[PDB]
């Protein structure tokens, strides 16, 4: 599918290190993602935690995206006009951690992970703008 | 072009320029309007000027418990800050404003709209007060206990991001402590009830109060000797002796039942806040407890928090309380740090972004 | 052993020498105790060395506000402000009309009185023998006074000194030839005590702990209260205060003898082994401190280093206080004097934020 063009668009300005568009209805699957990165390995169990009815068990010790442990910073998944979650990876020692935003549309999750030092607000705005474009195209 | 940093407190406005190590202006957060409200000197007075003319004006606090409640009066405060205190044209400076933890979405949207539409700032950013205090300590992960004049919060923060699900609020802060000290001195036969008497008691509180390491032991010492007594000269020339009131007043932070509140104390809400965070970050929070705000200035408060948190936590947990000497102003100082970094230019909301998205741009960009 | 914090490097003082100060050491000890009790850093401008005995006598008042007439540096009036400004320093002698008008207006406005000048025996001995400012006194028969002349200023003017008893004290009254006739010499005196004004203790700067900074209930009430504590501690008779409320204009003048050597007084924790930090040493290792606790600041560079050490220790000049402290700026700007805790935190945050 021509979904790779959306990944190229998200990765164009050099602020992000990973990006993905994931269908979450029925049997979830990665429609498009940056090859060899983390989001490409997202599982249906991980999608289930992101979109699940329970909005508190992921505060015990976070959640994973492609096996990468993340903490939830803001859960705006059920907030009108946002439908997003902001996360930050969890690593060891002085290893860098990165901001992630997930935005939910009618049929997809748009996921974006920033490079080191890229502010979560920049990633959230970028993810929001792509999700808005997809909603206009009935996705 | 220099960015401006404004910390709008329930009690005091702290304002200045990014890159400076202290605010240039610190003034009371009050607006005074004429008592005569008819039709046939000035529409309003702000801060220092408002208090001087207290006899002819009705004074109000536009921020209650850290949240803006009177928007018309808040615009008067911002106008005064820019034009009278800082002497700058707001349209020439990017402006960093602070907000309380858990500030409603409608309030942060209105603050954004007022900055761009009323003051025409070129860019702006809204930061949570406690996060800026953590930056002023040279950290990006930790848990801040911020207690000012109007509200107290425990705010755990991961890499510069406050964790709202774990924030705890205690609706008890410096003003309630002043009112409690007024009540317990009045119980001795003195009379501290008026607005002017409230200011005398606030001065007694700031000068002589402290946090006891062991409250019951300190009460027993106060009842068996005069070793803890201090004298204070009142404006009329009378001398009042402050004894167990010196430590009973801030003890209310640890025991809110003293003022009839059923809330847990600041040590218990610190534990509760840490426990609402991921298991993986809890050791880092316990080792990085930063105190900020005027109500954390009591001598002995860091040693008391160290003892109380040690008693709650697993015995093997490494606990550290950081209480910087400049903590009355660490929110402002942290804002000056953030707004002076080259990474800030990518964080601010520009007028172009505001024109494209409207006030809800503050949800996306500021957290 | 060496002190280091960012770009501030101070090497321990090798072979510390004693520095001559104008302020009597009895008063230096008082100010050292005030700095400790009030937990403030107090800086005082140098006092002219020759006026020390005048101040130590505790008989005179000190220079108040609104007095623009100049003091004298010659004759028996040395250290005082003569009503006739032809007897003042050279700058007044070359602008007589201007300075005589300042002296007369200070008396007409109630800010001063015209007072007789009495000197003690210590002063006569200093002027004749220690400083050789006056020629040896020669007794006259007709007046019963001793004639002398100055060895600097206008050496042709005779002065006449008379032994008098003023309230159980044996003093010398100064007389001169006013329009050719013997008359009592007049100096500017305080309007309450009526006593001649000597140099005062002019505060250079006051640096407070964070707790004492911020808005005030009432141009500063915090400085007014500290000045009252200082005058109370100095214990002079009511009306003979050495420190005055308020401050005169900044003035477009400089001269090193007017700002250095300054005497700073600091809280006693600065003198401990961990005074400047955990293992950074005591303040007296890097700054010249005398036996009375006076921290002696000799030049603008030392002042800048001292100010940085004080700001690093969370002592700052108030926002509400107005000072003209600086002179010969090595780097006396806002950006150059930022606290090292601020700069270190900014560096740490920049690193953590990916910069
Ligand atoms: N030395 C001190 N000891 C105790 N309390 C103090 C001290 N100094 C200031 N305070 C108190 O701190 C309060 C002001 O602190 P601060 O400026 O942090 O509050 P704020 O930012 O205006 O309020 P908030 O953040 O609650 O909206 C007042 O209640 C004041 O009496
Ligand atoms: C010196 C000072 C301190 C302060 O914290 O002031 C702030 C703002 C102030 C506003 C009213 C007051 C009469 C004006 C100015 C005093 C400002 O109210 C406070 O004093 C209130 C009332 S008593 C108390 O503890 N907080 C706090
Ligand atoms: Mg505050």
């Amino acid at each position: 599918a021509g979904w790779n063009a959306y990944i190229d668009n998200l990765m164009a300005d050099g602020t992000c290190q990973d990006a993905a568009i994931v269908g979450y209805k029925d049997s979830p699957s990665v429609w498009a993602a940056v090859p060899g990165k983390t989001f490409v390995n997202i599982t249906p169990a991980e999608v289930g935690v992101l979109v699940g009815k329970d909005r508190s068990s992921f505060y015990v010790n976070g959640l994973t995206l492609g096996g990468q442990k993340c903490s939830v910073i803001r859960d705006s998944l059920l907030q009108d006009g946002e439908f997003s979650m902001d996360l930050r990876t969890k690593s060891t020692g002085g290893a860098p951690t990165f901001n992630v935003t997930v935005t939910k549309t009618d049929k997809t999750l748009v996921l974006l992970m920033g490079k080191e030092g890229v502010h979560g607000g920049l990633i959230n705005k970028k993810c929001y703008e792509m999700a808005s474009h997809l909603r206009r195209s009935q996705y | 072009t220099t960015a401006l940093v404004c910390d709008n407190g329930s009690g005091l406005v702290k304002a200045g320029f990014a890159g400076d190590d202290a605010p240039r202006a610190v003034f009371p957060s009050i607006v005074g309007r004429p008592r005569h409200q008819g039709v046939m000197q000035k529409d309003s007075y702000v801060g220092d000027e408002a208090q001087s003319k207290r006899g002819i004006l009705t004074l109000k606090y536009p921020i209650e418990h850290g949240i803006i409640t009177n928007w018309d009066d808040m615009e008067k405060i911002w106008h005064h800050t820019f034009y009278n205190e800082l002497r700058v044209a707001p349209e020439e400076h990017p402006t960093l404003l602070t907000e309380a933890p858990l500030n409603p979405k409608a309030n942060r949207e209105k603050m954004t709209q007022i900055m761009f539409e009323t003051f025409n700032v070129p860019a702006m950013y809204v930061a949570i007060q406690a996060v800026l205090s953590l930056y002023a300590s040279g950290r990006t992960t930790g848990i801040v206990l911020d207690s000012g004049d109007g509200v107290t919060h425990n705010v755990p923060i991961y890499e510069g991001y406050a964790l709202p699900h774990a924030i705890m609020r205690l609706d008890l802060a410096g003003r309630d402590l002043t009112d409690y000290l007024m009540k317990i001195l009045t119980e001795r036969g003195y009379s501290f009830v008026t607005t002017a008497e409230r200011e005398i008691v606030r001065d007694i509180k700031e000068k002589l109060c402290y946090v006891a390491l062991d409250f019951e032991n300190e009460m027993a010492t106060a009842a068996s000797s005069s070793s803890l007594e201090k004298s204070y000269e009142l404006p009329d020339g009378q001398v009042i002796t402050i004894g167990n009131e010196r430590f009973r007043c801030p003890e209310t932070l640890f025991q809110p039942s003293f003022i009839g509140m059923e809330s847990a104390g600041i040590h218990e809400t610190t534990y509760n806040s840490i426990m609402k965070c991921d298991i993986d970050i809890r050791k880092d929070l316990y080792a990085n407890n930063v105190m900020s705000g005027g109500t954390t200035m009591y001598p002995g408060i860091a040693d008391r928090m160290q003892k109380e948190i040690t008693a709650l936590a697993p015995s093997t947990m490494k606990i550290k309380i950081i209480a910087p000497p400049e903590r009355k102003y660490s929110v402002w100082i942290g804002g000056s740090i953030l707004a002076s970094l080259s990474t800030f230019q990518q964080m601010w909301i520009t007028k172009q972004e505001y024109d494209e998205a409207g006030p809800s741009i503050v949800h996306r960009k500021c957290f | 052993k060496t002190y280091q914090s960012r770009d501030l490097v101070l090497e321990p003082i090798q072979h510390p020498k004693s520095i001559e100060l104008g302020m009597p050491e009895v008063d230096q000890s008082v100010l050292a105790e005030v700095a400790e009790r009030e937990n403030v850093i107090i800086g005082v401008r140098p006092v002219d060395e020759k006026s020390k005995s005048l101040i130590a006598s505790k008989m005179y008042s000190s220079k108040g506000l609104f007095v623009k007439a100049k003091s004298s540096d010659w004759g028996p009036m040395s250290g005082f402000i003569p009503v006739d400004q032809s007897f003042a320093k050279a700058s007044a002698r070359r602008d007589l009309e201007k300075f005589n008008e300042y002296a007369e207006q200070s008396i007409l406005s109630g800010n001063a009185v015209s007072a007789n000048l009495y000197l003690n025996q210590v002063r006569i001995e200093e002027l004749v023998s220690k400083y050789e400012s006056l020629t040896p006194l020669e007794l006259d028969v007709d007046s019963g006074m001793y004639k002398t002349t100055a060895t600097n200023g206008d050496q042709t003017i005779p002065f006449f000194l008379n032994k008098v008893t003023v309230d159980d004290k044996e003093l010398w009254q100064v007389h001169y030839l006013r329009e050719g006739e013997l008359a009592p010499f007049k100096v500017i005196g305080d309007p309450v005590s009526k006593q001649p004004m000597t140099a005062d203790y002019d505060l250079l700067t006051v640096m407070y702990t964070y707790g004492d900074l911020g808005p005030q209930d009432k141009v500063s009430d915090r400085l007014k209260e500290l000045k009252d504590v200082i005058n109370t501690s100095l214990g002079r008779t009511d009306g003979l205060e050495m420190v005055h409320h308020g401050a005169d204009d900044a003035n477009p003048y400089a001269v090193m003898a007017d700002n250095f050597p300054a005497t700073f007084f600091v809280p006693k924790h600065f003198f401990d082994d961990d005074g400047l930090g955990e293992g950074k040493g005591s303040i007296q290792t890097y700054f010249n401190v005398n036996e009375q606790g006076a921290v002696v600041i000799q030049n603008p560079q030392e002042f800048s280093n001292f100010q940085q050490v004080a700001i690093n220790a969370s002592y700052r000049a108030s926002l509400n206080d107005k000072w003209n402290s600086g002179l010969d700026s090595p780097l006396f700007t806002t950006k150059r004097k930022l606290s090292h805790d601020y700069l270190d935190a900014r560096d740490e945050v920049a690193k953590k934020l990916g910069l």
